[PDB]
DNA sequence: GTTTTTTTCTGTCTCGTGCCTGGTGTCTTGGGTGTAATCC
DNA sequence: GGATTACACCCAAGACACCAGGCACGAGACAGAAAAAAAC
DNA sequence: ATCAGAATCCCGGTGCCGAGGCCGCTCAATTGGTCGTAGACAGCTCTAGCACCGCTTAAACGCACGTACGCGCTGTCCCCCGCGTTTTAACCGCCAAGG
C-alpha cells in the first residue's frame, strides 16, 4: 500500500505537537510515582491537585529543555540520532549535577 | 481629586503599595514619591506587554488571550525574552523550531 | 484577598480595547506582576542597606528599575515614571 | 513500587517530538528517568520541608510555588 | 576614624581549636568572613520568605532550623543542626 | 557574654543587632541568634577542617587560597553548596580528559 | 581597542581551562563575547555608582553588580 | 631537533593548573576596561582594587566557559575547538537569544 | 494531511448590587535627610 | 572629591474621623471548541 | 627496548615582611526593670482528600520487517605547533640640553 520511507511521520507530528497546548504525560501514573517519592522523607502526606498539575508542568517544561539542547548537540555531532552522553553533557553544562 | 489614584490619573492603587512596604519589613520609613514611582512603572510595563498579547492574540482570530499567546509574545521580543530567561508559563510550550536538516528536500 | 483584574481590565480598553481573556492568563499575569514587585522591592532594600539609607524616595526606584530591565525598555519606563511625577507633584 | 516503570516509551515520544527531536536512540529511556527521578526527589524535598514547617499534614500549591522559586526554575501560573 | 567590622578573631579562634599548629593568610581571612556574610545573607532571606509564608512575624531558632535544612543539602545539614540544637539545650538548660 | 553562656564562639548580640538591622522581621527571639551562630560555626569548622588537611597535603602552614577553592571543588555537598562561588586566586581542578592525553 | 587581547593571553585562558588544540576564529569571537560581559558588568556597576552620587566605581558596587548577575566572588570585601 | 606536536600543550596544561595568578596583565586590560566604562558617563575614576576584582571575575569566567566548550568539542568526535562549539555552550546557558 | 466553513451547544464573562474595609484629611513631632563646611 | 559633622526644615507616622469603592455572587448573553462536510 | 638529553622536581639558603602577638582604649553587650500583644493553645465546622468501582475506549505492547543513518575505515590535504627570528610596548634613568 502507502508504506511510505519515513520522514513526514516525525516531523508532522512534531508540527502537531507544537500546534498542540495541552499535557502530554497523563496523570494518574505521574501521580503515583510523586506519591511514591513523596512516601520517603515524610510517611502519610496529602495533596491537593494543583500542586501536582504544576509539577507536571514544570517538569515536562524541564525535559523539553533538556530535549532543545540535546538536539542541538545532536546537530552539532553531525548526527540525527541522540545518544545518552549527549544528555550528560547537556547537564553538565547547565551545572545541575 | 480625593484618591491619589485620580490624583496620578493612572489605574493602581497606591496606598495598597504603601501598605505592602510598610507591612514588608522593606525599610523602616517609606517617602511619598517611591510608590507612585514604582506603581507607574508597574503600570507601564503591562501596557507594554499587553500590547504583544494583544497582536499576538490577534494573530489567530481570538479575541481572548491564552497562555500560549503569553510566551509566545514573550519569546517574540528580545528585552523580554532575556528578562524572563529563568521563567516559565504555565500552559506555555515552546516556539516552532524546525531545523533545516528537518524537511524533505 | 485581591487580585488585579479590573485594573488588567482597564488597561487593555487603553490599549487593545476589543479584547477578551481567560482566567487562567489573568492568573499568569498577576503572578508575573507579583514578581516584578518582589523583585524590584527587594533591590531597593538592597540598595538601602548597601547604601545605610533608612528610607526610600523614587531616585532608588528608578536606580533598582534600571538594575532590572534592560535599555529600551529601562528609558521609556524612566520617562514613565518621572511623567506621572510630574502630574502627581503639579497637583 | 515500579510507577519509575509506569514512565512510557510513547510519553517519551511525544515529549521528544515537542521537543522537537527526531530520531530516537533505545539507550535513552531509563536514563531520561533517573533525571527525571532525581529532579523530582530535590523538588519534593523542599516541598515537604516547606509543609514540615507549616504544621500541616497538606502540601498546597503555593507551598511547590514557593519551593521551586527557591531552586530558581521559577513557574508562575498558580499563583505566589 | 570609623570604627569596621571583621569576624575575624572569631573564626581565628575556631580554626586554633581545630587545628593549634596552622597559619593563615589575610586575604583567606577575609574570604571567611564574606563567606559567613553570603550564607547569613541566603539565610535570613528564606528566613523573610518563612515569615510572608507564615504571615508571622516573631521569628524562633524553629525557623533558623527549617531554614538551614532548606538551604544547606542533607547530611551536612542534619550534623549543623544536631550541633545548634545541643546548643540550644546547653544555653537554655542554665540561663 | 550569652556565647560563652551558650559554650559557643560566635558573638550573639552582634548578630542579635544585625538581625534588627536588617529589616529581618518585625520582632527577634531569644534564642534563634544562638542557633545561628552555632549553625555559622560548624560550617566554618567543617569548611577550614577540609582546609587544614587540603595544607597537610601540600605540607604548607599558612593557608593559601587555592587551599580553599581545592577543598571545596573535591568535597561532593559543600561543592554543590558553592556551585555559582568562585574565589579570586581560586584556580581549578587539576584534570585532564585522557582522551586528549596522547598514545 | 580590543585588540589589546593578545593571542596568547586566551591560550593560557585554554591552559588554564586545560584545552589542548586550537582553531582560528576563536580570538575574535572571544574576544566579542569578552565584550559583552564587561558590557553588562560595568554598565549596571556604574549604575550603582550614579546612585552613589559620587565619582569613582566602588569595588562593593562591582561586587553587588556581580550579585545582581548571580556571580558572586569573594575574595575582596563582599 | 624537533618535537612533536602536542605535548608542550599539556605539559603547560600541568604547569597552568598551578598558580592561580592573573594571566591577562594590567596595563592592556585596564585600557580596556576604561575604553568601553567611557562611553556611559564620562572619565570616572577607579579604585584598583575594583580593577583586580573585575580581572579576576573575567579571567575565571572564561576558563569555565572554556571547559565547557572543550567538554563539548570532545563530544564532537574531535580534538579542536571551532567556533560554533562557543555558540552551542552559550545558546545551552542561554546568553544570546 | 491540511484547512476551511456551517451549526450547536456551551462554558466564562461581563454586567449588577450590596455589603465593608481599606482609603482619605490633617495636625505634631521628630528624626531624617539637605546641604554645607571641613577634613583628608 | 569623598567622609564627617552639624544646623536646617519639613513633611511622614499615627491617630483619629469620614468615606465611596472592591469584591463576592448571579445572570444572561456571548465568544467559542468542536461535528463534520469538504476543497487542495 | 634504549640512550641522550631537555624538562621538571626538589633541597639548602637567605631574606624580608606580614602574620601574629600584644597592649591600651570605649562603646555596644550586658543587667536589670517595666508594658503588651502575638502567638501557643483550645476548640468549631465544613471541604476536600481519599478510596473504590463500573463502564468506555483510546492508548500501550509485541512483533514483522525492511532499511538507512551510525559507524569503522580509508585517503587525503592543510593548516596550527613550535621553534626560530625580529617586534614593540615598557622599565627605570639620565645627560644634554636649553634656558
Amino acid at each position: 500500500p502507502h508504506r511510505y520511507r519515513p520522514g513526514t511521520v516525525a516531523l508532522r507530528e512534531i508540527r502537531r505537537y507544537q500546534k498542540s497546548t495541552e499535557l502530554l504525560i497523563r496523570k494518574l501514573p505521574f501521580q503515583r510515582l510523586v506519591r511514591e517519592i513523596a512516601q520517603d522523607f515524610k510517611t502519610d502526606l496529602r495533596f491537593q491537585s494543583a500542586a501536582i498539575g504544576a509539577l507536571q508542568e514544570a517538569s515536562e517544561a524541564y525535559l523539553v529543555g533538556l530535549f532543545e539542547d540535546t538536539n542541538l548537540c545532536a546537530i552539532h555531532a553531525k548526527r540525527v540520532t541522540i545518544m545518552p552522553k549527549d544528555i550528560q553533557l547537556a547537564r553538565r553544562i547547565r551545572g545541575e549535577r | 481629586a480625593k484618591t491619589r489614584s485620580s490624583r496620578a490619573g493612572l489605574q493602581f492603587p497606591v496606598g495598597r503599595v504603601h501598605r505592602l512596604l510598610r507591612k514588608g519589613n522593606y525599610s523602616e520609613r517609606v517617602g511619598a514619591g517611591a510608590p507612585v514611582y514604582l506603581a507607574a512603572v508597574l503600570e507601564y510595563l503591562t501596557a507594554e506587554i499587553l500590547e504583544l498579547a494583544g497582536n499576538a492574540a490577534r494573530d489567530n482570530k481570538k479575541t481572548r488571550i491564552i497562555p500560549r499567546h503569553l510566551q509566545l509574545a514573550i519569546r517574540n521580543d528580545e528585552e523580554l525574552n532575556k528578562l524572563l530567561g529563568r521563567v516559565t508559563i504555565a500552559q506555555g510550550g515552546v516556539l516552532p523550531n524546525i531545523q533545516a536538516v528537518l524537511l524533505p528536500k | 484577598k485581591e487580585s488585579y483584574s479590573i485594573y488588567v481590565y482597564k488597561v487593555l480598553k487603553q490599549v487593545h480595547p476589543d479584547t477578551g481573556i481567560s482566567s487562567k492568563a489573568m492568573g499568569i499575569m498577576n503572578s508575573f506582576v507579583n514578581d516584578i514587585f518582589e523583585r524590584i522591592a527587594g533591590e531597593a532594600s538592597r540598595l538601602a542597606h548597601y547604601n545605610k539609607r533608612s528610607t526610600i524616595t523614587s531616585r532608588e526606584i528608578q536606580t533598582a528599575v534600571r538594575l532590572l530591565l534592560p535599555g529600551e525598555l529601562a528609558k521609556h519606563a524612566v520617562s514613565e515614571g518621572t511623567k506621572a511625577v510630574t502630574k502627581y507633584t503639579s497637583a | 513500587r515500579d510507577n519509575i516503570q509506569g514512565i512510557t516509551k510513547p510519553a517519551i515520544r511525544r515529549l521528544a517530538r515537542r521537543g522537537g527531536v527526531k530520531r530516537i536512540s533505545g539507550l535513552i529511556y531509563e536514563e531520561t528517568r533517573g533525571v527525571l527521578k532525581v529532579f523530582l526527589e530535590n523538588v519534593i524535598r523542599d516541598a515537604v520541608t516547606y509543609t514540615e514547617h507549616a504544621k500541616r499534614k497538606t502540601v498546597t500549591a503555593m507551598d511547590v510555588v514557593y519551593a521551586l522559586k527557591r531552586q530558581g526554575r521559577t513557574l508562575y501560573g498558580f499563583g505566589g
